[PDB]
RNA sequence: GGCUAAUCCCCCAUGUGGACCCGCCCCUUGGGGUGUGUCCAAAGGGCUUUGCCCGCUUCCGGAUGGGCCCGCGUCCCAUCAGCUAGUUGGUGGGGUAAUGGCCCACCAAGGCGACGACGGGUAGCCGGUCUGAGAGGAUGGCCGGCCACAGGGGCACUGAGACACGGGCCCCACUCCUACGGGAGGCAGCAGUUAGGAAUCUUCCGCAAUGGGCGCAAGCCUGACGGAGCGACGCCGCUUGGAGGAAGAAGCCCUUCGGGGUGUAAACUCCUGAACCCGGGACGAAACCCCCGACGAGGGGACUGACGGUACCGGGGUAAUAGCGCCGGCCAACUCCGUGCCAGCAGCCGCGGUAAUACGGAGGGCGCGAGCGUUACCCGGAUUCACUGGGCGUAAAGGGCGUGUAGGCGGCCUGGGGCGUCCCAUGUGAAAGACCACGGCUCAACCGUGGGGGAGCGUGGGAUACGCUCAGGCUAGACGGUGGGAGAGGGUGGUGGAAUUCCCGGAGUAGCGGUGAAAUGCGCAGAUACCGGGAGGAACGCCGAUGGCGAAGGCAGCCACCUGGUCCACCCGUGACGCUGAGGCGCGAAAGCGUGGGGAGCAAACCGGAUUAGAUACCCGGGUAGUCCACGCCCUAAACGAUGCGCGCUAGGUCUCUGGGUCUCCUGGGGGCCGAAGCUAACGCGUUAAGCGCGCCGCCUGGGGAGUACGGCCGCAAGGC
RNA sequence: UUCCCGGGCCUUGUACACACCGCCCGUCACGCCAUGGGAGCGGGCUCUACCCGAAGUCGCCGGGAGCCUACGGGCAGGCGCCGAGGGUAGGGCCCGUGACUGGGGCGAAGUCGUAACAAGGUAGCUGUACCGGAAGGUGCGGCUGGA
């Protein structure tokens, strides 16, 4: 691994593209805060701490849409798109005046502040900003 | 590339070439002609296009096209070089302005006569 | 040569104070104070006078301006890779207002450079301006700030300040005056002349306002400045009329000749009224001046305009310039006539060789309008340099392969710092430009006033999620340990047989080889075919393949030695030791090169004989280097899976190679096929990804010229990069 | 139903699509354009070493030779270093030009041959070496962009 957060979000993406019930990402505190935000906004059904072969993983329980009708009956995604911004090769840091609109407020930019790991609206209300981790919509 | 390769090397700008070497950006170059003759174009066409090889004030000696129907250009005519190439004529990258120095305008031309350099007539009108 | 005056010079005196050495104290790199010793000041002038005003000298403080130094940013060429003699540092001096290697002596040998030194080319820089959705790209004209120059170059003096446009000295070049021997000059100041060039103006008015210098003031100087003149050079505003007006005059164009278009367009009727005529006529201007008041504050009075009789106001009053580009698709506008690959048009596609909406004209229509087109340059479209925002299997592109330096990136838990990062406050970010609002020119252009923040950087305070560092700990990453496994992995030495060729011996005949058919050729000098023996060299049949090994090239009889890589099981130890990798280094098919050896078969070049019109080829017979070995070079390729490496995720079915097991079966590594989701322009890929993501390196920016030329490096050369 | 001529269906290959009476390659001949090498010629920029070296700051002398307003001092003058620039000699870089020569590109429809595209009539391509008017042929090894 080089960036464990991009590995976690890519594993969540590949889980959403095949409509799996749950997957296992490695356990970290920062990953747990990201999954806390993804559970508070309603992109997943929540997480739990599990131990696979004595080694701590995380059961990310996936959320999907209603089973559609007509051809291609795969349901619409909850997580249509997820992409890391602040790469370990190219770090991104923004201020409070520099927090983007994300699909006209429909999406979210999870970003890391000095007051903890926050969202785009919580970094505007508190007025802090920081390292812009990823976008989810 | 990667981000580090863009730090170590960066991007390369375009650095184009001017198609008109008329000495440091002059829109017009005065010149005295040397040889006035007719040439033949490329295969897709067939005509006798009127040209003149002009020795001009930048030290260059280029060939230019003579537009219009008929001209008064000779071995020692002082012309003005405009710019722009002729596609069917290789080597010709220039035009001769009419209505200046020694290149008079097209006689009896009335529709498009600013280009080709002809005065307004007056047929009691 | 001789007088002579000063706010000119010099000497003596006092010393608030200042300077210098020494010592001490505070501060702490030359700041402040103190004691002894020493040194250093001056100038008068004018009135309404023994009272002021302008001046003088020393010092301290303030304001403004400036010198010097430092952090960061600032074009292209790596076909510029090594640069450095005062060069780098110290000590003592000189010089400066002042640090400084600025300069000079002595000592040391350092200093800079892939984070791009040195060199070459180009360029004044910035606020800003143009474009662009933004990010960016381009640019530095007018205005403002800084720099540097005043024909080229060098130098000092006066001076608070200059290395000094209109000051000085010298050398070179140019012009002019010379009685020839020695003198004057420096428009890149405002006009203006000449040359160059596509191109850039008036040898105008005034100090009336602002500002600068001198002077107590009156006042004087100011080509700064305020204006006027010229150029559609740009922008803005206005005019060449408006309302009526024939089922629609004439001319002209088209016509299926009945008609349609120009076209309310025109002529014609009413009306307003540009330009012109008359009269008036300024804002910009109020101080400095004078009087009262103590020439203070305050009040009052008087003089002064270039622009200019100009803007403007009032009355009268005339129908009064329109042109330019286009009309095939982009792209808006269609017919006729002339021409007929001719004349010609053209930004691309491309038209014209007889019926052209593309050439030329006419009618008409379109787009602008005192402008319209063309040319030159910048941005855009160009997401064709992709940070935003591109790609590399086949279109351009994965380095031939590995090791590995710098660099880039990096697993889990808990603390300290708070550097990156974030927040707040404060200072700066000049003015002008841009944005918004309100106003002044009758609008606008132009201008004024007010407000609002950008970005960056200094300082203070606060936060620790992430990146960083320090410290403690953990094991999934990586490596090791133990016990095994498979393999054409590599090097050295030895060895077995089949087969080919040659030599010898026996026997044996009139043909053998060869082709599509022939021929050259070999053969009664006893061939081919048969047997026996001997010599020599090269490659290893069957096993043996859709197989295995290796990083690639590549590796295949067998045996022995030396040796690397790799896989499984046990989960034993270290404990983040990891991944990639610009250079460098090593390996690197075949052909080729050098030295020596060897040479049976094959076989470039060469020689024949056929085919063919011709054969420098294909076919056949000979045949030299080479193919083989040792050592040293050469570094190329369809070196290909045309797919770089490492890691994590994402249905499976099936064949096979190799371990382990609790052997219907499960698990690990590897080699193939079909295929979920997904990707691709398609072919196709598909856990051996070309899918989903991260880290790093290499590479691409239309084809040809061209992997060519020049330069550099390597090679004996061919040649390679 | 092997052969020659014409034809129908399927499949494979193509660089053909005015469609094999297709396309296309290279040498030679003529003209033009740009360019490399080239005995050399001319010019510009720059570096090093030395010789001469004005004005001028600075450092000594200021004396058998001057002038002074305060003299164990000053001015003039003299000597020395640096010194713009001029000269000499040798390098480096760049630009134009040069008899001749190599190859590139475009032209009018030229001459010779058949290389490649279909098994293009010897499968093609590539590295290397040799040879041949020329495309090319052959030898070794490699690839499927053919069976
Ligand atoms: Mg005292
Ligand atoms: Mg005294
Ligand atoms: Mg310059
Ligand atoms: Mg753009
Ligand atoms: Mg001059
Ligand atoms: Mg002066
Ligand atoms: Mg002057
Ligand atoms: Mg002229
Ligand atoms: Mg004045
Ligand atoms: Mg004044
Ligand atoms: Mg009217
Ligand atoms: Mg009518
Ligand atoms: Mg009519
Ligand atoms: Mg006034
Ligand atoms: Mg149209
Ligand atoms: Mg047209
Ligand atoms: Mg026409
Ligand atoms: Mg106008
Ligand atoms: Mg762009
Ligand atoms: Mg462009
Ligand atoms: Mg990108
Ligand atoms: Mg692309
Ligand atoms: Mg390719
Ligand atoms: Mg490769
Ligand atoms: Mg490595
Ligand atoms: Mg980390
Ligand atoms: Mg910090
Ligand atoms: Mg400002
Ligand atoms: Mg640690
Ligand atoms: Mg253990
Ligand atoms: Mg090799
Ligand atoms: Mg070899
Ligand atoms: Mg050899
Ligand atoms: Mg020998
Ligand atoms: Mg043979
Ligand atoms: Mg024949
Ligand atoms: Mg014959
Ligand atoms: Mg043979
Ligand atoms: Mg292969
Ligand atoms: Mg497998
Ligand atoms: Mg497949
Ligand atoms: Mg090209
Ligand atoms: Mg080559
Ligand atoms: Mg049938
Ligand atoms: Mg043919
Ligand atoms: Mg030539
Ligand atoms: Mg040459
Ligand atoms: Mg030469
Ligand atoms: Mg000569
Ligand atoms: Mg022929
Ligand atoms: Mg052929
Ligand atoms: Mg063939
Ligand atoms: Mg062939
Ligand atoms: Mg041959
Ligand atoms: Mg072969």
């Amino acid at each position: 691994l080089t960036d464990p957060i991009a590995d976690m979000l890519t594993r969540i993406r590949n889980a959403t593209r095949v409509y799996k019930e749950s997957t296992d990402v490695p356990a970290s505190r920062f990953k747990e805060e990201i999954l806390r935000i993804l559970a508070r906004e309603g992109f997943i059904k929540g997480y739990e701490r599990v131990d696979v072969d004595g080694k701590p993983y995380l059961r990310v329980y996936l959320k999907y849409g209603p089973r559609r009708q007509g051809p291609d009956p795969r349901p619409e995604q909850v997580i249509h798109h997820i992409r890391r911004i602040s790469k370990p090769g190219r770090r991104v840091y923004v201020g409070v005046k520099e927090i983007p609109r994300v699909r006209r407020g429909l999406g979210i930019a999870i970003l890391s502040t000095s007051k903890g790991v926050l969202t785009d609206r919580e970094a505007r209300k508190l007025g802090v900003g920081g390292e812009l981790i990823c976008e989810v919509w | 590339p990667t981000i580090n390769q863009l730090v170590r090397k960066g991007r390369e700008k375009v650095r184009k070439k001017s198609k008109v070497p008329a000495l440091k950006g002059a829109p017009f170059r005065r010149g005295v002609c040397t040889v006035v003759r007719t040439v033949t174009p490329k295969k897709p066409n067939s005509a006798l296009r009127k040209v003149a090889k002009v020795r001009l004030t930048s030290g260059y000696e280029v060939t230019a096209y003579i537009p219009g129907e008929g001209h008064n250009l000779q071995e020692h005519s002082v012309v003005l070089i405009r710019g722009g190439r002729v596609k069917d004529l290789p080597g010709v990258r220039y035009h001769i302005v009419r209505g200046v120095y020694d290149a008079a305008g097209v006689k009896d031309r009335k529709k498009s006569r600013s280009k080709y350099g002809t005065k307004k007539p007056k047929e009691a009108a």
